[PDB]
């Protein structure tokens, strides 16, 4: 019970009712200022009557020590969020957190031991590039200084603040609320220099001394500032250390210290102007727009909006307004594109707001009662359209017939041949004569796919208690009666696995019969969401079971059947229209949605079907609810006698945003169409994120005047939009003018704001979101490792700098082992370890540079920083020692050490489970490792009827056994063992086991339902101190090898290393197929100026890639069909591969898949003669050549050895990382060399005919007839 | 003429009976009346 | 029959220009 | 059939009888979409007017663009003299022009 410490990251939303509970239970005075008066109210009347229970006794004692020593200052005040949080950024002091300065004082002194040595290793691998013999000197002093930078910021003090503070709640909360010790004295309030906390159970209270201004936080609050600061410190490290963000980083700077200002004395609507942030820069990018008509278009709303929230909130005066417009002006207005783009990583680093729960439901409650008016003719005519789309739709794949469509009835002879004759139609006659259509009724054609997976119902989500008990959610202190018991669980994949009759066709079945309008359990909810930025923000839903499933079975069938259908001189010009699009699924109603509701139902079968949200909907009554809201009631009444007011929400007509999402989806579109005749211009749209794009275009003569061509453009678009939004708003919704955007350059999407074919980007978006501490359940250092080396390498791509990510990198991780080994809240670590460790210092140091993959704990590879994937994690990481021992970084006894360390004890089955890894002591992942050690027994112990039999008590057995059927031959063979394996049956409950996700709850279910042993939990518990003994031990072991030459290459001693450390199983029968040469080992380079020859292209090497650039100014601007799950069958055919007689046991495994026959699987197979990229910009000009690059060894039609893909990729990449600073591209054209030679890693491989099969086959006797299961009557 | 005639009462019954579909309700039972049984058991 | 066409072709423009009236509530 | 409502006469049934209560009477039948003109600044076109915004855009627009310092500094100048909605849209053509050129 005692593996779940509490989490590291802020994952809820703040709600100021939380806090206010809190001290109103403590008693004492605060300033918060609420809009309902309910909660307050409320806990008034029952502490009024007086119950209380353990919490309160606890939560009392606190209260009085922060009255009794208020006295000292008697001029305070409480100063409330965010109101406060200027002060909180800066606030600092050195006395009340010493330990962790010495610990990072420790840890800066060990950089700084070696960081002379880490920059000549860097820089002999840019020489080794042909990039020069040094790099520019101004980096340098950076990388060797780079503790002293992280040290010499203006964040540093207060994140050793809120960290100590955080880790200390951590480790209060931890050891108190387990049961173990009842009895508990309170904490004293601390003292220091200029601070003085007190760390209660639930809240922290902060007092200064010369101002006096008094904080209470929660640990909520906590978590979330200590996010902040770290994430600001890491982000301005990074743009200090580099110079090609110099103005940025007094852009920055000067936000930050601006918006800053505002908090003290706006409040809470702050987070307004912080919001309009992105719209702000889309504007001033539009600024540069090529047709003066369009400049300032979206900046006047902007500035009006701006002018609004201001005169709104108070602000009456104009000069103050001015300054704002010429602080916002100089910030924005710049002259880099690729920078334009970089304030949107920040949007998200000054908080989050305080939100209550009236004020969300306030909106939707008004925004959804409101009466509309329609027109009948427009409407009349999208759905003319949208009867078009679908026959053509049907009338591809079919030989262009109509054979089971529609029958019209007086429609016009010309309309009708067309049915009559076979071919198309286009929009035009449709809107031509719509009234043809009127009058159509369709015939079911389309079969319900409904037993294809079972992931939609496992993805995890919530519940709601039945209609009768709804007030279940509520603890029972914060009403004004006892509330009822609510017994149904909240799991989705607990109540459908506890289940024990099941089948899809009778929850159709339940909805066609029209029981789910009398259903008298039904329910829904709102619930808030987490890490918004507006006050009003979004929510989110849930419901009750049975309609959750109906609704998802309906979106899986729509979007798996006819939402298909809707997927797809002179030139063509382009413009773009943005817009947003929440508060659209607001604005549906049944009027316009029954047209093409009635439509599915008819050409799916099901008779009213696809109309029933609205149907439900109007006779039910909504609410929004959170643990800390209560509604004004006086005792429990049923889910209609409430008023609708303040939290509920009663007799709704719109949609809610997500559920029924392709219905909408495919329902718009005829309207775009529709105004696109109307205005005789073609169109394309896209949705990616939250907000609809569309790119309307328009053909124009060749020969003319680029920028005339632009203006065309957009003088189309103009007359579109006005149409467009005329026909929108006859039908209903209407397309405010303000909120979008029309440009001639740009439009945003999820990677980045294209413009104009180059995508800029924001690269500093994920190192602020590197931390101390990766999320899990035990906090483990090998999670957190890797954490870090993953954000990294992503930053590294979207423009970073390569070799100062590497030595941020370093730093982080060797400061992050001195915190993971001597300041945490772990019980396990004995001091008869933890100094042995923390006393000797280059043993430390080299456990932190040692890679991971040979049993370091360095998880960033050289080779990783240009390629995306390396070769062979095994001899890369060989490699990369033997670089460092080189460099002179490490000792020459760490490869003897590692050469001769001691094997571990694995089984046969995670040898297939996971093919590259020559397996170390304890080097798992354990929550990964719990995930599956708690999923099985659920799985396994299910009656439902879905999967019934596929999981008996010995499945362990038949897994090992085949696997080891599988591998154990004269030679091994891992990789075709993983495929199949997976392919496999067992491969099929993995997948279904993995694709179940877990969370602490469900964990703790079933530790309390017994689903675990004790000795497992001990083994767990007990983990993290064995990857510390297992270092200590191979770093101390003194042994030697005669047979090591560290001359001999990564390959050859990659070899010898897996099969010396798991030779237990091996025998001496070799190992074949798992490894490849590295990138960065044998991959010379060099850059080919106008007038000088080539060095290492003339010494001997032939063979290289070429790549020309030419001196463009630019950087500024220019019986088998359809198959079936059966698909697994062919594949692990060819897997297994040509085996005269092992042709049978692989006709036996693919029939245990499905039936299928031995004839009929050697014909559908096929046969081979084998058994076995917009990221950057200067890419665009460039001319690959690969001419000399044929030579590879034995030149056969084989897989390309050494990865053409990943000589190219680094090709380009240190093509880009040249030009990385001058804005034009020089004087000349360049040329680049870049040659290979591979001799030292050429495997004489022997193709043996094939392994023969070298034990008794044995499978399960009864071939399972399960229906998920492969099909076992497929044809 | 007759013919005339008769499309147009044909033009005024699918109006009709197009509008049914989306007022809704208001009748016996016009909303899904004309679907198949269902395509599978 | 003129004159009968006429009428039913006024009728007929007539019933192609109507406007739909949503309300607020659900069950009044 | 109906009394008189725009045609002059566009009948009306609600999804009941007595439902359309909320736009028969607010002549005075709904608030339409407002007429997109070129003369109103609009987002699908910008023209400046009175308020504060215009004069603000209009000084971003003059800061934006690639024009020389002290030709910036010289519409500055010329600039915050000027009064009226005729002669601030006439200097708007003008400027304009100028960028364009
Ligand atoms: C009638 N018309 N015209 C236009 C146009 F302007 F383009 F012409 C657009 C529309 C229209 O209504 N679009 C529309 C299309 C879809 C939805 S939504 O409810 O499904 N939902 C909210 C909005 C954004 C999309 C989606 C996100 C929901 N998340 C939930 C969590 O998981 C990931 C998805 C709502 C409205
Ligand atoms: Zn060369
Ligand atoms: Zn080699």
């Amino acid at each position: 019970n005692q593996i779940l410490y509490p989490e590291v990251h802020l994952d809820s939303p703040i709600v100021t009712n939380k806090i206010v509970a809190i001290l109103e239970y403590a008693r004492v005075p605060h300033a918060y200022s609420l809009e309902d008066p309910t909660l307050c109210q409320n806990i008034k009347h029952r502490l009024k009557n007086g119950f209380s229970n353990q919490m309160i006794i606890n939560n009392v004692e606190v209260g009085n020590v922060i009255k009794s020593k208020l006295r000292s200052y008697p001029a305070h005040s409480h100063i409330p969020y965010p109101n406060c949080n200027q002060d909180l950024f800066n606030i600092e002091d050195k006395e009340s957190t010493r330990k962790i300065r010495e610990l990072l004082k420790k840890g800066n002194s060990l950089y700084s031991k070696v960081s002379d040595k880490v920059f000549q290793c860097l820089r002999d691998t840019n020489s080794r590039l042909g990039l020069g013999s040094e790099l520019r000197e101004d980096i340098k002093e950076k990388i060797i200084n780079l503790g002293v930078y992280m040290h010499s910021s203006q964040w540093f003090e207060p994140f050793l603040f809120w960290f100590t503070v955080k880790t200390e709640m951590r480790s209060v909360i931890k050891s108190q609320t387990h049961t173990c010790h009842r009895r508990r004295h309170t904490p004293v309030f601390f003292t220091g220099s200029s601070v003085e906390l007190l760390i209660s159970r639930d809240l922290v209270a902060i007092i200064s001394k010369e101002s006096q201004h008094v904080y209470y936080l929660t640990f909520e609050l906590v978590l979330m500032y200590c996010d902040v600061i770290e994430g600001r410190l890491m982000t301005e490290t990074a743009m200090t250390i580099d110079a090609r963000y110099a103005e940025l980083l007094g852009r920055v700077r000067y936000m930050w210290k601006l918006i800053d200002g505002f908090f003290p004395a706006l409040g809470n609507p702050t987070y307004q102007i912080v919001a309009m942030l992105e719209p702000l820069s889309l504007a001033y990018l539009q600024l540069r727009d090529i047709t003066v008509e369009l400049r300032g278009a979206f900046l006047n709303h902007c500035f009006t909006e701006i002018h609004d929230v201001l005169d709104q909130n108070g602000f009456s005066d104009e000069g103050t307004y001015h300054e704002l417009i010429e602080a916002l002006d100089y910030i924005f207005i710049t002259d880099d594109i690729h920078l334009t783009g970089e304030i949107f990583s920040f949007f998200r680093s000054f908080g989050h707001p305080r939100l209550e729960a009236v004020t969300a439901a306030e909106n939707v409650r008004k925004y959804m009662n409101q009466p509309k008016v329609i027109v009948y003719e427009t409407l009349m005519k999208g759905h003319a359209i949208f009867c078009g789309i679908i026959i053509n739709g049907y009338r591809d794949r079919h030989g262009g017939s109509w054979p089971p469509l529609t029958l019209p009835l007086h429609a016009a002879d010309t309309i009708r041949n067309a049915q009559a004759s076979g071919e198309g139609l286009t929009h035009e006659q449709c809107v031509d004569n719509w009234k043809s259509f009127a009058g159509v009724r369709f015939g079911c054609f389309m079969p319900l796919s409904l037993d294809s997976d079972l992931t939609m119902y496992l993805k995890d989500k919530a519940l709601a208690a039945l209609q009768r008990e709804w007030d279940s959610v509520y603890p029972k202190e914060f009403l004004r009666y006892d509330p009822p018991k609510g017994t149904g669980s909240r799991r989705l994949v607990d109540v459908f696995l506890n289940d024990s009759s099941f089948d899809p066709y009778d929850m159709i079945m339940y909805v066609v019969s029209g029981a789910y309008l009398h259903d008298p359990e039904f329910n829904l909810s709102y619930s808030l969401k987490e890490k918004e930025i507006k006050e009003t923000g979004r929510l989110f839903a849930k419901m009750t079971y049975k309609m959750r499933a109906c609704q998802v079975i309906a979106e899986n069938l729509i979007s798996n059947g006819i939402g298909k259908y809707f997927k797809d001189t002179y030139e063509t010009v382009s413009a773009f229209i943005t817009t947003d699009l929440k508060k659209y699924c607001l604005n549906w109603r049944y009027e316009t949605i029954s047209l093409f509701a009635q439509r599915l139902n008819e050409i799916y079968g099901l008779p009213s079907f696809f109309q029933w949200l609205h149907k439900r909907l109007e006779t039910s009554v909504l609410y929004v609810s959170d643990p800390h809201c209560p509604p004004d009631l006086d005792a429990h009444v049923p889910l209609c006698k409430v008023p609708n007011d303040q939290i509920f929400i009663k007799y709704p007509m719109g949609g809610i945003e997500g559920y029924c999402q392709k219905l909408w989806t495919i329902s718009t579109i005829p309207y775009l169409y529709l105004a696109a005749y109307e205005s005789g211009v073609r169109i394309a749209s896209l949705v990616q994120g939250d907000n609809q794009t569309i790119a309307v275009t328009k053909r124009v003569p060749s020969t003319w005047p680029y920028n005339l061509k632009k203006r065309e453009a957009a003088r189309v678009t103009r007359d579109y939009f006005v149409i467009l939004r005329q026909r929108l708003h006859d039908i209903g919704h209407h397309l405010k003018a303000n909120e979008t955007i029309v440009s001639s350059h740009f439009f945003v999407y999820s990677k980045g704001i294209y413009y104009d074919g180059l995508l800029v980007s924001q690269s500093l978006k994920s190192i602020a979101r590197c931390v101390f501490w990766s999320e899990t359940i035990v906090d483990e250092t090998r999670a957190a490792c890797s954490n870090i080396a993953t954000t990294m390498a992503k930053s590294i791509e979207r423009g970073y700098d390569r070799y100062l990510a590497y030595s941020l990198n370093v730093l982080k991780v060797i400061q992050q082992i001195l915190i993971s080994l001597g300041f945490t809240i772990n019980s396990t670590m004995t001091r008869d370890v933890v100094i042995p460790l923390l006393t000797n210092n280059d043993l430390l140091i080299r456990m932190a540079l040692l890679p991971a993959p040979i049993g370091g704990m360095n998880y960033l590879n050289m080779s990783r920083l240009f390629v995306r994937n390396i070769g062979d994690p095994v001899t890369s990481s060989i490699a990369d020692l033997k670089r460092m021992i080189l460099a002179s970084l490490m000792p020459e006894e760490t490869l003897h050490q590692v050469m001769t360390q001691q094997p571990g004890d694995s089984s046969f089955l995670d040898w297939a489970s996971d093919p590259y890894s020559a397996n170390l002591v304890c080097v798992q992942s354990i929550t990964r490792l719990l995930k599956n050690i708690t999923a099985r027994f659920v799985l396994i112990h299910s009656p439902n009827p879905m999967l019934k039999g596929l999981f008996h008590d010995d499945s362990k057995e038949e897994d090992e056994r085949l696997a080891a059927f599988l591998m154990d031959r004269h030679i091994i063979v891992p990789r075709a063992a993983h495929e199949i394996l997976d392919h496999s049956v067992t491969g099929a409950r993995e997948s279904i086991a993995g694709m179940l996700d877990t969370t602490k709850g469900l964990i703790r279910a079933s530790m309390r339902k017994g689903g675990l042993t004790s000795r497992v939990i001990t083994r767990l518990s007990n983990y993290d101190y064995e990857q510390f003994r297992a270092g200590m031990v191979l770093l101390t072991g003194r042994k030697r090898n005669v047979l090591i030459d560290k001359e001999s290459c990564s390959v050859q001693l990659a070899r010898a290393l897996r099969s010396h450390m798991w030779a237990r199983l091996a025998r001496g029968r070799p190992i074949y197929g798992l490894e490849v040469p590295d990138v960065l080992e044998s991959m010379r380079g060099h850059l080919i100026r106008r007038h000088e020859t080539c060095v290492i292209c003339e010494c001997g090497s032939v063979n290289y890639g070429w790549f020309f650039v030419p001196s463009g100014c630019q950087l500024d601007d220019i019986s088998r069909s359809l198959r079936s799950a059966v698909r697994i069958a062919t594949v692990y055919s060819w897997a297994y591969g040509d085996d005269d007689s092992s042709w049978n046991e692989a006709w036996l495994l693919a029939r245990q898949r499905a039936n299928v026959s031995l004839e009929e699987l050697r014909v559908i197979t096929p046969i081979s003669t084998s058994t076995n990229t917009s990221l950057v910009r200067v890419a665009r000009y460039t001319t690959i050549s690969n001419d000399n690059l044929s030579f590879v060894i034995s030149d056969k039609k084989v897989d390309t050895n050494f990865i053409y893909q990943q000589g190219m990729l680094l090709g380009l990449g240190v093509l880009e990382t040249l030009f990385r600073l001058e804005k034009d591209t020089g004087s000349s054209n360049t040329v680049l060399h870049l040659h290979v030679e591979t001799d030292c890693c050429v495997i004489p491989m022997i193709d043996h005919p094939r392994i023969p099969s070298s034990r008794k086959l044995e499978l399960r006797a009864e071939l399972c007839t399960n229906p998920l299961i492969y099909d076992n009557a497929p044809l | 003429q007759i013919n005339r005639q008769n499309i147009s009462i044909s033009t005024l019954e699918g109006h009709l009976s197009s509008i049914m579909i989306a007022i809704p309700g208001l009748g016996k039972d016009p909303n899904d009346p004309t679907a198949d049984v269902e395509l599978n058991p």
